[PDB]
């Protein structure tokens, strides 16, 4: 998962 | 009660603002040295298309924008004519900080900023009619804690508009890159199922806000809480  | 006309073909423009590559940003800006691309954000790009195609939207994607490009684009449809549409939808896809989006070279541009080039003196053709701002992007760095439940007339200037975010501001909104992101996923699943029913936007976005809020990020125990703002004097909804 990864963030904006 | 009162809806929005909804009856052109096609209704009116989606512009995608599909943000991937930000070497620029890694490059220029100390901050953001280590920001990341943005990979599977072309998943959000395409599932968009599909979706608002679908309801019968011309889409224009543009993909790697700076900040400078972004209002170029934006200032592009402001002067366009929109008589003979009756909505206009803007989806932005890239990082973001508490109020902003960042260009891919990593420079800010405020989201009112963005919103404010399609009022009705700016844009007179849009006038009393329906715009529709999705933002995918983080509105900050803080991951969102979760919580245990048990299971003629006038109008004003900024009127009839719909300003969907991924997250509430200070906190990040989330993106698998195999999947696309949390938001704009659920968004087109949601709209791809309800908008045939009859379901207005709000409706929509409300059963959205359910479905973002049940998914978790195990790997820091966060979550994600999308936050939909609105100067909506009708209801919304999209006929297919």
């Amino acid at each position: 998962l990864e963030t904006x | 009660d009162k809806v929005y006309q909804m009856k052109s073909k096609p209704r009116g423009y989606c512009l995608i603002i599909n943000n991937h590559n930000f070497a620029k940003a890694r490059e220029k800006v100390p901050k953001l040295h280590s920001i990341r691309d943005r990979n599977g954000t072309h998943l959000d790009a395409g599932a968009l298309t599909t979706t608002f195609e679908e309801l019968h939207f011309e889409i224009k994607p543009h993909d790697d924008c700076t900040v400078e490009q972004i209002y170029e684009i934006l200032k592009i449809y402001q002067l366009m004519d929109h008589s003979n549409m009756d909505c206009f939808i803007c989806c932005i896809l890239s990082h973001g900080d508490k109020g902003i989006i960042y260009g891919t070279d990593g420079q800010e541009a405020p989201i009112y900023e963005l919103t404010s080039q399609f009022t009705g003196l700016k844009c007179p053709s849009l006038a009393g009619k329906p715009k529709v701002f999705f933002i995918q992007a983080c509105q900050g760095d803080n991951y969102q804690k979760g919580i245990p439940v048990e299971t003629t007339r006038y109008i004003p200037d900024e009127a009839d508009f719909l300003l969907g975010m991924a997250t509430v501001n200070n906190c990040v909104s989330y993106r698998n890159p195999a999947e696309g992101t949390w938001y704009i996923q659920s968004l087109c699943q949601s709209l791809r199922e309800r908008c045939p029913r009859g379901d207005d936007i709000l409706t929509i976005l409300t059963e959205v806000n359910y479905e973002v809020s049940n998914k978790d990020d195990k790997k820091n125990m966060g979550k994600q809480m999308p936050q939909p703002t609105f100067t909506l004097r009708k209801k919304l909804v999209f006929p297919s």
